């Protein structure tokens, strides 16, 4: 790790890490995109950026949205990349407090999931607090030290140090005082993570240039392209001496993603400076990005345009919008004005804080509150005795997310707690350490046996989601061998699909029909499956079950009642399996207006039922059986 | 030490193999063209494999380095050729040893022994086998022809140097349609095989064709496993076949 | 040469956002020396670095240049001038404006462009291919409706081969409407 | 009872507080309320469901729920009136 580092400083080329595999789709796709899809073009990319520095392929939300959403193994996906791109460091976003997770947990767990991902493919950490809180960025750096990869050490960005009226703390020498001591933290690498693009051009040049005189290290640049100047500030960054910087390609940039490396690329043109990579081979992985790109159609953010307003109330990332889908919600929707002016309100009504996952939903839940409950800076203390703060704020002021930069207002915090105390101390140290032999002991008795420790930390960092993953595992099998547009919606009548299971192995799979429901909503579907026809049975939620067929009674058998004419079921009265007498109603028709009550010939046990209330039925049709 | 299995083969006879390979506890492996995308046989071994979407219709379990080089990688140990397509090729299973691979045959000096009706015919004189007649070796021209043919007997018949298929042979009874055979059978042994190089021997009247069963292992040890009487063809074709003979 | 014929400002038209920053600098830089006509410049952000050529050719004494509102710029676009309006933030010039007021105007223009959503275009990211080929604003997605309209978008790898060509067989020319048709 | 959810709901006024429209199109799972009923902010009125996902309507302050507009298993269009509440 050293060496690289060292290294770094001697090029003269601007290096480059992709997000494509991770921060871009995590922004403009909520990060949906499959290992499928990463892996068919992975062989490519390895020779794209084999002069790159990393490939940024996981971190963020991917651990929990894969597992959850996607039905996939996170851990495969590293696994599998890994073999295909061998020569590229692999790159992950690691949050200091908790790593991957969504929760608090005791330091082993961090420290297990750092080996584990170490193990498995990922040279370097870039790690982030979400309030630029050094203490708690110790834990996760020791991890990776002792792993022998690369570490990170992370400063979000926030205010802006071109306007000395907008903090008299987020300032040059605050950045420079962080990043020295990041240094002495023994970080391999200073990143500096613009999360919300609130890094103005000629700030980004100022700041570097300090940078680059106060420390030693090497400098990471990650900003979003959110106020559309994403190049301009990257182009600062890199007369200033930046040594490398986060870029997607160009069908997977733009706006809240990254700025695009393709552009770049021309936009240095007669400067000093070169940016280190293949675009012959960009604009070849661009294409590619572009059409597969389409298979997420429904994912695709809201956002279309460059978004000035970013440098008033610095919603970092997506949230200017989810913000708003939730200011929807809730009756504001015409008000989303006092919502972004709440925003910037409460980040100084908590003393100007870094605005990250998970920060940035409190200061958002705090700002929804407030309009709904037409509050401000001075009720939120008077009435606060008698109000319900959302749980996420009580949380940042127990000191749960961490310590902010400036500290607890001792009043504010006293009427958003209620009593409760406030931890003294990075939230971590309080927890018991996980007993991990008792979690191999039960995911072994859950499971088959045979079990890893990868499953182990994604069951302690995603007890439910794991779980449910390994549910759905269970039923299905191995969905993300799926191609996309099969896993999304299946297949239509004709088809054939080739699912690739392993080198020789697919399955060729037609879809030949679906019959009508059966009187239990159940379609027969009618494949053919390498070779031979195979007929499956699967459920469909109607919306209305009058479309059902019901098989049509045996005449000749006292047991079968039919339907002696057209109608609907207007009640049903008796259950499958059970006693009637000679006479009894067990079914109320309605025929033209008509009621008639269908009763039992003799005395019985129900065998079955066909209907339910509001069934369409024919003349001839099976009704009950009676033994 | 064999551990994976590959069929250089189509149908029936690829399946057979597979069937004996598992019953061993063999892995397999599957060639496939475009139109055997179908074939039953590509879904019935562990692993299948197409052969050259750039290769053509027929000519493509025929693809001797394209098929080495699908077996390289799934490291294959061993090639079954089954029969009627490189089974009887020369240097396929030169390519094989040379790659590693075990050629599931004869060694390469019996391939070309019998590689050819000529060299079959010397090398059965050698072991002192009874053999018709004929000539010495292949025939050009047709002065060579009308030569044997003013000599000895008349029912003879010329036909291919080579090949198991019936298809490029014809009979010559009486003076004159001599001229025709030669050569309609020539450049129809042309379409069939490879070349058309072809001899004239007897032409024996009201044959049987009985042919003989043997297997050798590596060790010098050879049985038979007797007759089949395979009298009853359409063209020179095998058309029903009794065991033994009756 | 326009200077001799009377006109009073010069304008630079660059129709397919092939002006690249340094390229604007040096070419704004000459020819605000070459001629006293104050200089009006156009691009188009299709490239993705229309902010760019607009911040090098405001260093090099750009007078005038044509912007969009936020909503409404971009891509094929011009750049957003609520986006240059901060780009410009500590450099020694400043774009004469009401942020505050473009900020309004935008948000206006966002929901009404909903009202036009059958007629965007699928261009959605900037393209650098743009610098091979020249295809002005529009053409390179319509030229692509069109190469499908006749079977031969299965290759449009080669009709962008061909437009190039074509240019050079032609003699090289300047492309727009309508030498680009 | 011969259409159910080929009834015609009118639209919200979207500038009017009280009128609370479908945000998406789909499907009610559950009315929760009936015309009449006290209600507090931020209540349960009304489960839809959308693509697969269900999504739980609630009262925007406390209030008086005074028209409903929809029954179980009726759908829905983007800016259907739900509920008035005052
Ligand atoms: N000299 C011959 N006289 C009469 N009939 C012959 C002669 N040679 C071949 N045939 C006919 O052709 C048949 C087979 O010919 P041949 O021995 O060349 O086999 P092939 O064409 O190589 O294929 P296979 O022998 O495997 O069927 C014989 O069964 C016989 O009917
Ligand atoms: O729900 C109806 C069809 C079943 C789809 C299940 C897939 S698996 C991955 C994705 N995540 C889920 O929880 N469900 C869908
Ligand atoms: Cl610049
Ligand atoms: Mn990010
Ligand atoms: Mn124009």
């Amino acid at each position: 790790p050293k060496g690289v580092a060292e290294w770094v400083k001697k090029q003269d080329d601007v290096l480059l890490t992709d997000t494509t595999f991770r921060d871009a789709h995590q922004s403009l796709l909520a990060t949906r995109v499959r290992t499928k899809d990463m892996i068919n073009i992975a062989s490519k990319t390895a020779d794209v950026f084999k002069d790159g520095f990393s490939l940024e392929m996981w971190g963020g939300a991917t651990f929990d949205v894969a597992y959850n959403f996607l039905k996939e193994n996170p851990w495969e996906r590293l696994e599998r990349l890994r073999k295909a791109i061998p020569n590229v460091l692999f790159q992950m976003l690691l949050r200091a407090s908790n790593a991957v997770g969504y929760k608090n947990y005791p330091d082993n767990v961090i420290h297990k999931f750092v080996q584990e991902s170490a193990k498995a493919g990922i040279d370097v950490f870039r790690i982030f607090d979400s309030l630029n809180w050094v203490d708690q960025m110790k834990v996760a750096n020791e991890a990776v030290q002792e792993a022998g990869k690369i570490s990170e050490g992370t400063i979000c960005y926030t205010g802006d140090i071109l306007n000395p009226e907008r903090s008299n703390i987020y300032t040059l020498e605050y950045y420079v005082k962080l990043a020295k001591e990041l240094e002495r933290e023994g970080f391999h690498i200073l990143a500096i993570k613009d999360m919300a693009g609130l890094l103005k051009p000629k700030a980004a040049y100022e700041l570097i240039g300090e940078l680059k005189s106060a420390v030693d290290l090497p400098i990471h640049l990650h900003t979003h392209d959110t106020s559309g100047n994403g190049l301009l500030t990257y182009k600062q960054a890199i007369d200033a001496g930046v040594d490398i910087i986060d870029t997607a390609v160009a069908s997977m940039s733009g706006l809240t993603s990254q700025p695009s490396a393709n552009s770049l690329y021309y936009a240095l043109n007669g400067f000093p400076r070169h940016l280190r990579t293949d675009i012959e081979g960009m604009e070849s992985l661009s294409h590619y990005w572009s059409t597969v790109r389409t298979y997420y159609s429904d994912f695709e953010s809201d956002i279309k345009s460059p978004n000035t307003e970013i440098y008033q109330h610095e919603m970092p990332g997506g949230q200017y919008s989810n913000l708003s889908q939730q200011a929807k919600s809730l009756g504001l929707g015409e008000r989303f004005d006092e919502v972004k002016d709440m925003y910037r309100r409460v980040n100084f009504l908590f003393g100007d804080i870094v605005k990250v996952t998970p920060s940035s939903k409190v200061v958002g839940d705090m700002a929804l509150y407030m309009v709904q409950n037409d509050l401000d800076e001075q009720s939120v203390i008077t009435d606060g005795y008698k109000l319900d703060f959302p749980e996420s704020v009580v949380s940042f002021f127990k000191g749960e997310i961490g310590q902010p930069v400036n500290g607890f207002n001792k009043d504010l915090q006293a009427v958003i707690l209620k009593g409760q105390e406030a931890l003294t101390a990075r939230p971590g140290e309080y927890l018991e350490p996980v007993d991990f032999e008792k979690v191999r002991e039960l995911l072994e008795e859950e499971q088959q046996g045979p079990v890893t420790e990868q499953d182990i930390i994604s069951y302690v960092l995603y007890p439910k989601v794991y779980e449910q993953y390994i549910q759905t595992r269970n039923q299905y099998g191995n969905l993300s061998l799926l191609d996309t547009p099969t896993f999304f919606f299946g297949m239509r009548n004709g088809e054939t699909v080739e699912i690739e299971i392993d080198k020789g192995k697919r399955l060729i799979i037609k879809l030949e029909t679906i019959s009508e429901p059966d009187e239990n909503g159940n379609r027969t579907i009618y494949y053919a499956m390498n070779g031979q026809a195979r007929r499956i049975y699967i459920k469909d939620e109607n919306v209305h079950t009058n479309a059902n067929v019901k098989p049509k009674a045996d005449k000749s058998n006292p047991s079968h009642i039919g339907a002696q004419m057209p109608g609907s079921v207007t009640e049903v009265k008796v259950s499958v399996g059970e006693t009637v007498k000679a006479n009894q109603p067990l079914l109320i028709t309605e025929a033209m207006k008509m009621e008639t009550t269908i009763q039992a010939p003799f005395d019985g046990v129900i065998k079955q039922v066909t209907v339910n209330n509001g069934d369409t039925i024919a003349t001839g049709d099976l009704l009950i059986e009676i033994e | 030490q064999i551990k994976k299995l590959l069929v250089a083969n189509r149908g029936e006879i690829a399946i057979r193999i597979f069937e004996a390979a598992a019953e061993l506890d063999i892995s397999t492996v599957a060639i496939y063209s475009n139109e055997d995308k179908s074939s039953l046989h590509r879904y019935k071994a562990d692993e299948s494999y197409l052969v050259g979407s750039d290769l053509g219709p027929a000519e493509s379990y025929l693809n001797i380095e394209r098929i080495i080089d699908v077996a390289k990688q799934a490291n294959v140990d061993a090639i079954h050729p089954g029969y009627g397509f490189l089974s009887e090729n020369e240097q396929f299973a030169r390519r094989c040893a040379e790659e590693g691979i075990k050629f599931i045959g004869p060694h390469l000096e019996h391939l070309d022994m019998f590689g050819d009706k000529v060299k079959a015919r010397t090398t059965a004189i050698k072991a002192d086998l009874p053999v018709i007649p004929g000539t010495d070796g292949p025939i050009k021209s047709y002065e060579l022809a009308k030569e044997f043919a003013e000599e000895a007997g008349f029912p003879l018949m010329i036909k291919a140097t080579s090949g198991g298929g019936g298809k490029g042979m014809r009979i010559v009874r009486e003076e004159s349609e001599l001229e025709d055979a030669f050569h309609r059978a020539k450049s129809e042994a042309e379409k069939s095989f490879g070349n058309s190089e072809v001899y004239i021997e007897r032409y024996i009247d009201n044959p049987k064709h009985i042919e003989v069963q043997v297997i050798g292992d590596e060790h010098g040890n050879i049985v038979h496993l007797f007759e089949r009487d395979c009298s009853v063809q359409r063209r020179h074709q095998k058309v029903v076949e009794v065991a033994p003979s009756v």
